[PDB]
């Protein structure tokens, strides 16, 4: 109730910081909290705002709306109004909010609000309900189990997928606590990511060409000639990043800082280039920003990426575009990948469809030296159109040999980077195997006695989605049905009764999450877990750049940080082992006496390097000690971005802006490596699908909904926009099968059958689609073939199917927008 | 004490009958800070008044940050230069792509049969940059 | 001497009309932070013109005394070039003697003008 | 050709973790060179960052090349050598002294988008050099 | 600014008491025509001193204002470095602020005793 007033927060209200929960750009936040029954004054100097509330604000004085707003009830049984808006002075986002962001105030706990839902304590699947259960009896079925499948199967009976990621339900704290868990202790390699079958890097081969894929600044946007965005919209994808760098460049705000850092260089009006089959909102609002002379929408035939760089690559060397001195000083390779990657300008226009017109601008707006002398600085940024792309390993391959050659990595303005997705926040030991493993189909084929999701969902977001769900939930009812015949069994009876049911075929199931989830389908036992302002949390951006996300509130009921569900879990099973007589088992489960977030913290991220510390894999690198959590706190929302190089009391932490200015590569003999990168086509799997299907099947982000809409499926606004998952069709393929904005139409293919309401969008090709990914009603997954690269990593943006009308829902016409999306 | 709504001023706009199909009409409500358009939109919209039942009426301030959005005739929406947030005129405001956290706020309209006139009267929503819609 | 800091290509310039005789002669006055310069190279150089090699006959008028290093108020030093404009009709680039001294004849602490009335 | 020197582009740190009047230690433009930053917590002709405030010198004194210390009460360098004070609140304008060259200034950049300082030339002759970079 | 042309090992080298104060301390004036300079091996100027790294404290007096170019009467141009003698008993190689500005205070065209009645 109330729509029409906000209560502004007082002079002396509690003020924290909050990086935003959601994307890698990791906007800076404040949140403010206060006692309900009371309010600031609309004077400047009596809200915490400095705002003025006694007249109309003008354009971008506030984001503010109710949606930023809410009242929270604390362990204590009081009120307190919190109010999470953008930070005006972060260096990140300079006050800015995306629509995800924007709605961080909605989306915290409270009893009454969107977060209603938030899972409170443990829950079990009692064989033929859901009821509630403790903490320690859900300890020992878990622990149990997991103790009873080592010490019959070892640990490659317990699986796991697990984040890797940072931010909310990732993070510095999290990745390690979970990691230790399953790695040091378990010791088990039946592990997958939350967002890939194994466990692997999206960046395999940029990392073995010597080039850690986050390898530049933010401000390093601002700083280039020309943009690339590479299987990726930024827009939708990584808001506040185009919106508070790119765009400033395309505007000419960002002009005079180039000539102040570059006195001799000319520096053209920026330029932008997409690598994108798709004509996506990106497109649209940068030829509406820069005009359409200044935009190259290099529209590829899906999967041809690889032909694309290759054709580039070729090109440049003929035309000798190409850094002869950064190649003789700090490469290897070079020869051998302009013989293996040859490829003309006409081959490259054939197998992308793009004109060798095209082509030559790209590369003359890209490479060919400026009238100054130097090469244009080009920043080619790059996310899941690639990643999830045709073959993983070669594209990268072939566009860091581009790069590379281009000395695009290591100058200000360029960056060879990944966009990223989530925040990050990597600290672990390494993986205990020496193979990669494809989890999904381990499952799918029967193996495994436990499997745990943890900060994710598979259901919705794995590849052949569909056989994954059949499998999980038959072998769930295995279970089920074998607890249904025990009546007053002790807990070490009903491990007994589980155990054999997954010797005959059965799963037993836990989600450690926020929220039932469509894994309550499946699960048999969910964990609460507490998101950043229930918990401290660190995580850094895609500039690398470390903030402490600060507690504010209490988590719902008993939830817990995940680094402490970790520690819960290694202490039961220590107990476990201490009682068995069993004193080396123990000791695996030693090494987790956190009592807060912290903790593990000082265990993980801060002893990466140091004496007597055991292998550790982290992003703050051997100086991560120096990062303490009040450290943060005095640095703000701008942290510091990593590597830290030093910190004494006067300076606070100084870190490091790019990676590789002075031409020393992440390799044995500190150069860069060139890679062949073969064009092979579209995998069998995948070309199998496109003979004999009419669409192809893309498929990715909207800028308003927040990966599987965990928390937007409960938001009125979000479900009255998007109450289902649409697929964008070409008006003409629309009319050819009778549909229009608001039909249901099936998306079928050999691989699986999926649902989606129709969203008829004129800068869809004939016979290409885009589907909304991971959504809560119309899973597109479901449609995704298993096939994956070399490493395991999927083609999830490869993939080709059918259309069915199912008919018209009136409703959808009613109250959902067919409207544009492309801003003109 | 006592009082849980704002005082909204009621306001004459104009009579239905002079707005002509798909031409917006400027005015201020409810002070003269707050830009508006009714625009008549000449199919029935839910909510919509006047004897089409199709007459609707929003401040115009995005709900981002606060710039002056402005009608587009050919697809009935509201589109903000700012970041890029448009707004559906036929669905009360609903965001079509953007940066907000609220649909554009609808200006509550009366329209008396007896006059032809059309009065702003309320408003559903928050009008950007403002503690309440009444300051 | 025997030298000259060139103009670096993105230097700052100014639109001057010569302080003197009625003629009007254009000038264009180039100012850059002290401890920066131009390249040799035309393109790296706010003149456009070819340092790399002799200049021929008519390609400039420059000269040290065309040359200067400004204090301003906030106490930085920056390098200044006051030279005639080419495409101004008035002179298509001719500068007197009395005009070419404009750049000495600015004030500056130590030099002709360190006597100006402060 | 060249008529400047080479100075180096070095980090200091980012502005907003100064504190007013504390002064923070680096070497610029080679690690035999000490200099010191200070925001003065008050706006002075030519100091850079968000209140125009931050300075930053060479810390050897011009006379005879003595490190100097930095007097947060006055706001001055003094050196213990002959007793030579420097103003860090008028572009190291010499107080009283033997030295005849101010206390060189470190030219630091101010970038608003990531709030770095970066040392990026001086202005003045360091003691004990031919020329600021050797 | 920030260099100093350094004197030759073969520079001109005479002596020069003080021109103020009573305490009359003992400087060296080193003379070398305009276009050459001491290399900074120490064997190679006239100072004795290195050059190619920091030097530590006490080691010279040695700034700008101990130095200048003069004209000569035959038109001809001249470094000249006015700098403290170490091994003079008075002051040991100390110059004060008034003495130390020797340099910049001898008669040259364009310096601080341009106004010299000539
Ligand atoms: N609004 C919002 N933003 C988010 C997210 C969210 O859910 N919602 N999720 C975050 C996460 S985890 C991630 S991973 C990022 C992902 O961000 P992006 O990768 O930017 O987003 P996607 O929509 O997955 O894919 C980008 C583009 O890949 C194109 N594409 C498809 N096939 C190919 C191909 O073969 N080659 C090329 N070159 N392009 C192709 C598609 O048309 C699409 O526009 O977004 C992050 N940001
Ligand atoms: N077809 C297709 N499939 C895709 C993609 C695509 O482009 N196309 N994109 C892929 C990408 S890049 C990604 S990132 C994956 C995403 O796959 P998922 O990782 O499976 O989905 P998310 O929504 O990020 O999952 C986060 C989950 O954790 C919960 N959560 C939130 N906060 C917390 C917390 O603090 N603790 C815990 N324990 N749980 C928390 C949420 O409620 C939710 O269930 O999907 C992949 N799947
Ligand atoms: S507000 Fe959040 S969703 Fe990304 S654009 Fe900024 S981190
Ligand atoms: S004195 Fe006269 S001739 Fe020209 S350069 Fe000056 S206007
Ligand atoms: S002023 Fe006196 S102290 Fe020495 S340098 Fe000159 S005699
Ligand atoms: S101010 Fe309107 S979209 Fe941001
Ligand atoms: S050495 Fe510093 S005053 Fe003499
Ligand atoms: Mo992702
Ligand atoms: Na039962
Ligand atoms: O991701």
């Amino acid at each position: 109730a109330a729509n029409d007033r906000i209560t502004l927060p007082p002079a002396n209200a509690q003020r924290t910081n909050m990086t935003c929960h959601f994307c890698i750009v990791g906007c800076g936040y404040h949140v403010y909290k206060w006692p309900e029954l009371q309010e600031g004054g609309r004077a400047p100097e009596q809200n915490a705002l400095g705002l003025d509330f006694r007249k109309q604000l003008p354009p971008l004085a506030v984001t503010l709306t109710p949606a930023m707003t809410n009242v929270v009830t604390e362990h204590n049984g009081r009120r307190y109004n919190i109010m999470v808006v953008p930070d005006k002075a972060c260096v990140v986002n300079s006050g800015l909010s995306s629509t995800r962001g924007g709605k961080m105030a909605s989306y915290m706990y409270t009893p009454t609000g969107d977060g209603k839902q938030r899972l409170k304590a443990p829950r079990l699947y009692a064989a033929d309900q859901w009821v509630d259960t403790t903490w320690d009896h859900a300890m020992a079925l878990y622990a149990g189990l997991i103790k009873k499948t080592l010490d019959k199967d070892g640990p490659q009976g317990v699986f796991f997928s697990c984040f890797d990621h940072g931010g909310a339900g990732g993070g510095f704290e999290n990745t390690w606590g979970t990691g230790k868990l399953m790695f040091s202790a378990i010791q088990t390699p039946m592990v997958r990511i939350h967002n890939r079958p194994a466990y692997n890097s999206e960046c395999h081969a940029t990392r073995e060409m010597g080039i850690g894929e986050l390898n530049n600044a933010y401000e390093d946007a601002q700083l280039a000639d020309v943009i690339w965005s590479i299987g990726n919209n930024p827009y939708e994808s990584q808001t506040n990043y185009f919106l508070n760098h790119w765009l400033p460049n395309l505007q000419g705000a960002t002009t005079s800082k180039k000539k102040e850092r570059f006195p001799n260089e000319n520096f053209p009006q920026a330029r932008i280039i997409f690598v994108d089959p798709r004509e996506t909102p990106s497109v649209a609002i940068a030829r509406h920003v820069a005009g359409n002379d200044r935009v190259l929408h290099l529209a590829i035939e899906p999967g041809t990426d690889t032909a694309l760089f290759n054709g580039l690559f070729t090109y440049v060397v003929e035309q000798g575009w190409i850094d002869k001195p950064f190649i003789e000083a700090h490469t290897k390779g070079f020869d051998d990948a302009v013989k293996t990657n040859r490829l003309s300008l006409d081959e490259c226009s054939n197998i992308t469809g793009v004109p060798v017109d095209m082509l030559k601008r790209a590369a003359e707006w890209s490479y060919k030296p400026k009238a100054s002398g130097q090469a244009p600085r080009t920043m080619h940024a790059y996310e899941k159109g690639i990643i999830w792309g045709n073959d993983n390993y070669v594209i990268q391959s072939a566009l860091l040999d581009l790069v590379i050659a281009t000395h695009n990595v290591g100058r200000r303005g360029t960056g060879c980077v990944r966009m990223g997705g989530h925040q990050e926040g990597y600290t672990r030991p390494p993986y205990p195997g020496d193979k990669k493993i494809y989890i999904d189909q381990e499952l799918i084929k029967g193996k495994g006695r436990i499997m745990t999701w943890w900060g994710c969902n598979n259901f919705q977001t794995s590849n052949n989605a569909q056989a994954l769900r059949e499998a999980i939930l038959q072998r769930s009812a295995i279970v089920k049905q074998a607890m249904q015949k025990a009546r007053g069994a002790t807990t070490e009876e009903m491990v007994d009764v589980i155990y054999e049911a997954t010797q005959n075929g059965g799963l037993f199931v836990t989600s450690i999450n926020l929220y039932p989830t469509k894994l309550a389908e499946a699960a048999h036992l969910m964990l609460p877990a507490a998101h950043p302002g229930e918990m401290n949390l660190t995580s850094m951006n895609g500039e690398r750049r470390i903030r402490l996300s600060e507690k504010f509130m209490d988590p719902p009921g008993t939830a817990m940080a995940d680094c402490l569900i970790a520690a819960r879990i290694a202490n039961a099973l220590r107990d476990m082992y201490q009682k068995d007589g069993k004193a080396e088992m123990a000791a695996q489960f030693e090494g987790f006496d956190w009592k807060t977030e912290e903790d593990a913290f000082n265990d993980g991220f801060r002893r990466a390097g140091q004496p007597g510390a055991p292998a550790i894999d982290s992003q703050g690198g051997s100086t991560g000690h120096l990062v303490t959590y009040d450290r943060l706190r005095k640095s703000g929302n701008n942290g510091v971005q990593l590597p830290v190089v030093s910190w004494d009391e006067s300076k606070g932490l100084v870190g490091t802006e790019m990676l590789y200015t002075e031409g020393k590569f992440d390799t044995d003999d500190g150069k860069a490596h060139f890679k062949p990168a073969p064009w092979n086509g579209l995998p069998a799997t995948v070309q199998q699908q496109k003979d004999k299907y009419r669409f192809w099947l893309n498929n990715g982000r909207n800028n308003e909904v927040w990966q599987t809409a965990y928390h937007d499926q409960y938001n009125s606004l979000m479900q009255e926009r998007y109450p289902m998952a649409y697929i964008e069709m070409n008006p003409d393929d629309c009319k050819q099968l009778d549909v229009t904005g608001g039909d249901i139409v099936e998306v079928y293919n050999d691989f699986g059958s999926t649902f989606a309401m129709v969203y008829p969008v004129a800068e869809i090709k004939r016979g290409q689609t885009f589907m909304l990914f991971g959504y809560v009603n119309g899973i597109q997954g479901d449609v995704t073939t298993d096939w994956t690269d070399r490493n395991i990593i999927p083609y999830y943006k490869g993939t080709w199917g059918d259309i069915r009308k199912v008919g018209s829902m009136e409703e959808f016409k009613r109250t959902v927008s067919f409207k544009s999306r492309r801003f003109a | 004490a006592g009082r849980t709504t704002l005082q909204y001023p009621a306001t004459q706009v104009s009579v239905a009958k002079n707005l002509k199909a798909n031409e917006p009409v400027s005015f201020t409500y409810p002070d003269t800070s707050s830009p508006c358009v009714a625009v008549k939109l000449g199919s029935p919209v839910p909510g919509g008044v006047g004897p089409n039942n199709d007459i609707v009426a929003y401040s115009v301030l995005c709900t981002h940050m606060g710039f002056p959005t402005s009608y587009d005739k050919s697809s009935k929406t509201f589109k903000c230069p700012g970041h890029f947030t448009e707004f559906d005129a036929e669905k009360a405001g609903q965001m079509i792509c953007g940066q907000a956290t609220e649909n554009l706020p609808r200006v509550l309209l009366r329209y008396d049969e007896a006059s032809d006139a059309l009065t702003a009267v309320g408003v559903d929503g928050l009008i950007y940059g403002r503690q309440a819609n009444v300051i | 001497n025997d030298r000259i800091t060139l103009p670096p290509a993105n230097a700052q310039r100014t639109n001057m009309t010569c302080h003197f005789c009625i003629v009007g002669c254009g000038y264009h006055v180039y100012k850059w932070p002290e401890l920066q310069e131009g390249g040799r190279a035309p393109e790296q150089n706010a003149l456009g013109l070819d340092f790399r090699k002799q200049l021929p006959p008519l390609a400039v008028t420059l000269t040290p005394a065309m040359t200067n290093v400004v204090t301003e108020h906030n106490g930085r030093r920056y390098n200044i070039m006051v030279v005639p404009d080419k495409a101004c009709v008035v002179n298509s680039g001719l500068s007197s003697t009395r005009g070419g001294k404009m750049a000495s004849y600015m004030y500056t602490p130590t030099g002709d003008g360190k006597q100006r009335l402060k």
